[PDB]
């Protein structure tokens, strides 16, 4: 992945950087940092031989509920450059007033 | 119980306490005691969250969960039938009938070797913190905060930081506000009174509801017209 | 008010202005912090009231782990403690440890003997305890591991010594004050006259008692010399 | 590359597909490849999944610059996906290799658009101005459904397609046009 | 599309399990 | 005339420009004459400040088409200001005279378009994505971070370029990223 | 980057097919 | 996953690499 | 010396075992001798059990390099045991003699591997994980076979492969491949 | 062995340890360290001839039961380069792009 | 280039380094330039220190496969140093050019191994393995020390070195362990 990677080591450096600051983190984000590695050492081991693309949906949509569980888990972002609704940039060009038998034309 | 449990943090009881300048000291690790010591003493089973788990017997002897207070009723996996308390003083121990239980720590004794026991139990409701979580009923909350003021003024009347009347004050409030709250709790609402209906009036008297999980306790008695 | 207002109306209404005065304000200082811890007990010890924020202060720990007694295996766990050791606080107010942030965190300031026996309660296993051992030092306590990271706390108390937690204050945002002069004195605004006439009666009398005041081998105060 | 225009045709009968090559001097060399469709059933994180809704291969369309430009009109009705209640995403890819001087991140072969179709948002839109007009009072639902379009368009622009699908699926699958 | 090392590791990991050598014969 | 792409780059090196003249036949004589990179703290009411963070004359260059469009891709380290605490006004100034008969109010001779890093304000807006999820609770963050975004684009898009500024001070530039690697990476 | 086992697939039967 | 041509290509060329 | 590969096959038919011996100016004169499989029913502390599930001679197969590396493909279907619920433990043996100048501790006749089915974790890390997916709480059972498996870990690291044994049965035998 | 005197001369020195800074440990210990030495001269003398494989394995597994059971008793670290999933450090090298009838080759 | 067993023995006595060349057709024209040691105390953030532990120039010897692949095996006493309190950086420095047509960022002239001895985080473990069986309790113990090691795991691996030795410092600084025999003992 290289991203998984970057998810884990944000997670328990913030994990070591509450325990630093406070003596204390919930344990039920200590289980969501326990799965978040597991999963990462799991998909960039000897046991990634054994996902599908079915598996790897799963595995997604199952890491994606860590997300923003706790502060130490993120929602990631990704180099993107679409929305839900786009832009027309198209731009209106006839040819000398005419028309076909029923619409307009261009170029 | 006519209104519902909604649950809230801890720290909602230290918002309305440390309202008094002489509690000002009192901690979440105090309130986490006393409100512990009040879940107990009020006993209210409303407070408690229902589950059932199955576990396995070995020979006489069955592990219970970690989070158990006390049991509803034990039942056999297979039959359902439920079982009885063990007066037996010598259950699993040989020489030279209807199954029961009896239960101590972890460990739950039942008078079958190998059978696998359903136990509907009673546990606390818990924090995203490995913490009790407590009702939202004002009423429950302003008795848990007349219990912790009344222990804080009994130390500090031991000591002679609070005068007699005040702890006077204090303990008759907490009194009133307990018996308020005990009758909050447990006065069955609308649905509970139709249960307690059916279960009052039978021309036929039901008296086996024990063996179900009282299922049909509430059930109405109908009679055929003749 | 500062330690130099507070001095300097003690030595103004004893008039010690010349530099060779008996009565240095090194007196004034001593007089001045053990008065204060006086008032602060004869006020608030009889019965509880409220304790105004002006007789607090947070000094500022940082914390290492230490053997419980050494370093062998069966010696216990070990605990955190402050580098330096801590001052006593007097038990009128409300003692606080806090992570940094006043207004979070839970970090329990106990007794001795109390920390002793403390977190067997198994709602009460993730609770930091804290209390000053006679060693001197404030030893920290829980059943937790992830306490042992812990770096640094303040702990905001009436102390027992104004001096002696006012050299351990957190930095402020300026920076540190090294003169103890320019720091706040911890008392409030209604205790500060009657501390300024303990101490101004406290001296007033030796400030014009007599001297042993020739060089002669001998004792010469019975003369009132 | 960049999309000129990408969206579902007013009559809810086609889905356009209108893609471009950017114009910069060191993108000559670089043509479009192919265009493939998949919905959020299908939807995986690395690049197209297997069992695509709709692969297509430009080199067939044509017999260069007419390479760097392509339109599409597929009638959604031969896909055998519902127009109303899919996201489709469209992946396409560039059979090219841009110059030496291409600033650094540039050269971004693959890009990626999401379509929805408007029209039953537009419609719902109208429902809740219509129940705001009696007794102006602003439904709870009309707001929930104003921040969850919100959050679907943050999912989408931030790259987290998943939990898009995620609230797609929950709050706005059942959809009438 | 670019391919890291560690990608073709994998790649050769797979395809180790596939062929055999002449002795394997 | 008008922007075709007016924009940050997500790896938070180069401010992409891409101004052309509209393609109508009254703006033929019109050209482009300079265009001028601004930032909040050096900006000015009317027109371009008289010290500007980058000036480019188009005409130092080939001398139709070519002066008709222009492109900067402006790394923004040279410029020595932060890729995300910064919003940019870029004026493009026009040279020529259009020709008559055209309607009034689109021979305007100068353009202005703001810019702004969205990333971290989608950064930001992920923490609180989440209380949309959940139920009987408004979810405030979430909402307080769209009327922050919606404020600035408003404020832009009427013209209100000083409360724009105000706002944007107010609220996001304390903006973090990781700054780009001088470097450059492998990848395709 | 992550492979699945399809993407193996693939490859390995693309390397088959030209050799 | 979707590869192109020239991945494939590469694919051949690296395992080449140790011809 | 050394494993090159030591895993059963992806297909749970082969209990795939390579050994060479290591490649040191000074361990020319070391040989491969002998490959003894033992399960967690048969293993003891001092070395290969006696009646082992599987001996192997190297001499055999070979008619002086050749010896230096050994490979094997054991039909685990052979060996008459589960795939799914076994811990083979593989030990192996050198004839040969270092030279003097072996630097201390070098010197070590002997080594041993453990194997185990990773599908069936496999299978549970996915049931887990789908369970994660219904309203986004991790099972406590997850997290305990998670902790599990790094107390197995660690007892295998550290050589206390009776406990591994205690755990692996008390908490891993019942599996499904 | 050699080991189980490490073991038990270990436990013995921590209970007199034990003894010297506090004065006092809990006898289910002592009971442990009695079963642990008398296992130890049990082994080291004149009745290890008695034992067979089998009885060599229930003694290990029933020693084990004392490893973290105290302070004293600590878990014993052998020598050890194994573990569960282990690295493939295997290398791919074809034959002038050849395959064979169905797969491919290599040296 | 890329390391094919780096190490520490677990008797204490020798810091194991075996590094050899890739052996794909562009590296034949690289070789082997020197390895430097360098230890937590003395890192810096680009580079080997200008005050290493140890330096080794590899064409101070035969003079081509036996350049390409080169072993140490250090002795820790002769270094000075603690075998279990100390966290090694070897560097290994190339000496040649790739042929062209490699693809970027596979002609790295420099790697970075890191290396630590795990023998005592496994004692630490150790103690707190048991509570894995018992129930009802969070095994606090076993967890910290889980996490304490995969931080200097993914510290490493990220090359998020600096973070890695403040970890390091924190946790694992105190480590002690049986230092080895200097007369050998007689085993086999």
């Amino acid at each position: 992945m290289d991203k998984m990677l970057e998810i884990s080591e944000e997670a328990i450096t913030r994990y070591f950087t509450t325990l630093s600051q406070f003596g204390y983190k919930k344990y039920s984000d200590v289980d969501k940092i326990i799965v978040l590695f597991f999963m990462e050492e799991m998909l960039a081991g000897e046991m990634s031989y054994y996902v599908t693309q079915d598996d790897y949906r799963n595995i997604v949509n199952a890491l994606y509920c860590l997300a923003g569980s706790t502060c130490m888990i993120d929602f990631p972002m990704f180099e993107s450059y679409d929305t839900l609704v786009h832009s027309n940039n198209r731009t209106f060009v006839p040819r000398i007033t005419e028309d076909s038998i029923l619409r307009s034309t261009e170029d | 119980m006519v209104n519902n449990i909604n649950w809230v943090k801890l720290p909602v009881i230290l918002d309305r306490l440390l309202r008094h300048p002489l509690l000002t000291d009192l901690n979440l690790e105090t309130a986490i005691q006393y409100t512990l010591d009040f879940i107990s003493a009020m006993g209210l089973p409303n407070v408690y969250v229902d589950k059932i788990e199955t576990i396995d017997i070995k020979e006489y002897r069955g592990e219970l969960p970690c989070d158990l207070i006390s049991i509803n009723q034990v039942r056999l996996h297979k039959n359902g039938i439920a079982l009885r308390a063990m007066t037996d003083n010598f259950n699993a121990y040989p020489t030279h009938g209807e199954p029961s239980f009896k239960t101590q720590g972890r460990v739950i004794f039942t008078s079958i070797k190998h059978e696998k026991v359903d136990i509907s139990y009673k546990a606390i409701m818990l924090d995203d913190e490995g913490l009790p979580l407590i009702p939202d009923n004002p009423i429950f909350l302003k008795t848990l905060e007349l219990y912790i003021k009344k222990e804080w003024f009994t130390i500090l009347f031991d000591m002679g930081k609070i005068s007699p009347a005040v702890l006077n004050n204090t303990q008759q409030e907490y009194a009133f506000k307990a018996g308020q709250c005990n009758n909050e709790f447990v006065i069955p609402s609308v649905s509970e009174m139709e249960a307690i209906t059916n279960m009052w009036n039978q021309l036929i008297p039901r008296v086996t509801e024990f063996r179900r999980g009282f299922k049909n306790l509430g059930d109405k008695e109908y009679i055929r017209v003749h | 008010m500062t330690y130099n207002e507070l001095i300097y109306m003690v030595l103004d209404e004893l008039k010690l202005s010349s530099d060779d005065s008996y009565y240095t304000p090194d007196h004034v200082i001593f007089l001045l912090v053990k008065y204060r811890s006086f008032l602060l007990k004869q006020r608030y010890s009889d019965i509880k009231k409220q304790i105004p924020d002006s007789d607090y202060q947070s000094i500022c720990l940082d914390l290492i782990e230490v053997p419980a007694i050494s370093g062998e295996p069966c010696e216990g766990s070990s605990y955190l403690r402050s580098k330096n050791k801590v001052p006593t606080t007097m038990m009128i107010g409300n003692p606080r440890v806090y992570p940094m942030d006043f207004y979070q965190g839970e970090i329990t300031y106990i007794s001795r003997d109390r920390m002793r026996y403390v977190g067997y309660n198994k709602f009460l296993r993730n609770i930091i305890y804290c209390s000053k051992a006679p060693d001197g030092y404030l030893y920290f306590k829980s059943w937790n591991p992830q306490f042992l990271h812990l770096e640094k706390v303040s702990f905001n108390a009436i102390f027992e010594d104004a001096k002696e937690a006012s050299e351990m204050a957190c930095p402020e945002e300026n920076g540190t004050i090294c003169k103890l002069e320019d720091k706040e004195f911890p008392i409030e605004d209604a205790l500060v006259p009657p501390l300024i006439e303990l101490v101004v009666k406290e001296l007033r009398g030796p400030e014009y008692s007599p001297k042993d005041e020739d060089n002669n081998a001998k004792d010469d105060l019975p003369d009132a010399r | 590359m960049h999309f000129n225009e990408l969206r579902i045709s007013q009559d809810n009968r086609f889905l356009i597909i209108d893609v471009s090559v950017d114009n910069q001097d060191y993108f000559e060399d670089v043509l479009l490849d192919s265009i493939v469709i998949d919905t959020q059933d299908t939807f995986v994180m690395n690049g197209p999944s297997d069992n695509p809704l709709y692969i297509y291969n430009v080199e067939d369309a044509y017999d260069t610059q007419q390479m760097k430009n392509v339109r599409l009109e597929l009638n959604i009705q031969d896909l055998k996906v519902s127009p109303c209640s899919t996201m489709f995403f469209v992946y396409v890819k560039s059979k090219g290799t841009p110059s030496t001087d291409t600033p650094c991140g540039f050269d971004k072969d693959q890009i990626l658009g999401t379509v929805i179709n408007l029209q039953p948002i537009y419609k719902q839109t109208l429902k809740y101005l219509k129940e705001v007009e009696c007794d102006c009072n602003i439904p709870k639902g009309f707001i929930d459904m104003i921040l969850k379009l919100k959050a679907i368009e943050l999912c989408v622009r931030t790259g987290n397609y998943p939990q898009a699908i995620k609230y797609w699926n929950k709050f706005f699958i059942k959809n009438n046009c | 599309m670019f391919f890291t090392q560690e990608d073709y590791r994998k790649i050769e990991k797979w395809l180790l399990a596939n062929s055999r050598k002449d002795t394997d014969f």
